[PDB]
């Protein structure tokens, strides 16, 4: 043929689907603005839980203490004396 | 029971390799066959090698390293957090040591003790991050602080090291009694040397409702002396000093 019934085309083929950049562009808003509030929420949250020291990480010594209590050095003077019987 | 140690294999493992270079280094420097070589670089490239190995230990035990906390919890409390900053202060040690090997060689400096303070201060960091206690805190504190006050001073021909090295010294034990007397109150006026005790008998009450004259200015004292560690201001009487 000759040069344009080609470019035409061509340029047409070139150019993209404008309602799947529309539906693109929607979407992507919604999602943006949806993690937008969900880092807003992340950013309140305190440096320190509310529990802290309920987590079973940060006692450490109420399981350990139990198993020492019978050692040498940590027992109770009214341990020792009624032990024999 | 060997088992229990499966937390402490980075620290171990480091300290006996610390302990076969300082052995290598002290008995082949000295030998007359060859005719007193000089072995800096060789332990420099060992001790090198000993921080790669020690760090693949440490990478690798991510999962381990948490086993046996109950009987450890005394000593030392190590997690995610201990974890990655002991991989990239063992890191930062690797490429510190790794960038002074031609510093041995051009200027002559066949010192190995050099490289084994270096690496026994890197142990000595090593417990400071997994440190949880106070005594823990000011022991490891002292490791790496008399290591640097040793090898500060180990160029004895300048007026500048020695002087540096002095001042260094100096500064370093007045901190470190600031900081000591500081912990020294804390304890006072609550027990509870360990950080998790430490943590539970102060969240209880706060300052502004009434106010304890003892635990404030201790927690102050601790504070002045950390920022004389890390030479902060006003908290930096010579520190240009000690690094020119």
């Amino acid at each position: 043929g000759f040069i344009m019934e080609f470019a035409e085309n061509l340029v047409l083929r070139l150019m993209e689907n404008p309602e799947e950049r529309d539906r693109k562009a929607r979407e992507h808003i919604y999602e943006m603005h949806e993690r937008c509030k969900k880092i807003k929420e992340m950013w309140a949250l305190p440096i320190r839980p509310y529990g802290f020291w309920t987590f079973e990480r940060h006692n450490a010594q109420l399981r350990w203490d139990p198993q020492i209590s019978q050692v040498a050095g940590r027992r109770d003077p009214y341990d020792d004396l009624l032990e024999d019987n | 029971m060997f088992n229990l140690f499966l937390a402490v294999f980075p620290e171990i493992f480091i300290i006996n390799a610390t302990f076969i270079l300082l052995i290598h280094g002290v008995v082949f420097s000295t030998s007359k066959k060859y005719d007193y070589p000089p072995l800096a670089s060789n332990v420099g490239w060992l001790g090198l090698l000993s921080v790669l190995i020690t760090l693949l230990l440490l990478a690798a035990g991510a999962p381990l390293l948490t086993i046996a906390h109950l009987f450890w919890n005394n000593l030392f409390r190590r997690d995610n957090f201990t974890y990655f900053c002991q991989i990239f202060l063992l890191l930062s040690t690797a490429g510190t040591i790794s960038m002074c090997f031609d510093f041995f060689d051009q200027e002559r400096f066949d010192a190995f003790e050099f490289i084994v303070l270096i690496l026994l201060s890197t142990c000595g960091m090593l417990f400071m991050i997994s440190a949880y206690d106070l005594i823990a805190m000011y022991l490891a504190i002292e490791l790496q602080s008399l290591c640097f006050y040793v090898i500060a001073a180990s160029k004895r021909k300048s007026e500048f090291s020695t002087e540096a090295g002095l001042k260094y010294l100096i500064l370093g034990a007045f901190s470190s009694g600031i900081l000591l007397f500081g912990c020294s109150m804390i304890y006072g006026s609550t027990g509870a040397t360990h950080f998790d005790q430490l943590a539970k008998i102060l969240t209880g009450y706060e300052i502004t409702g009434a106010r304890s004259s003892g635990i404030f200015m201790g927690i102050l004292f601790i504070a002045v002396g950390f920022l004389f560690k890390i030479t902060a201001v006003p908290f930096h009487m010579w520190a240009p000093d000690i690094y020119e």
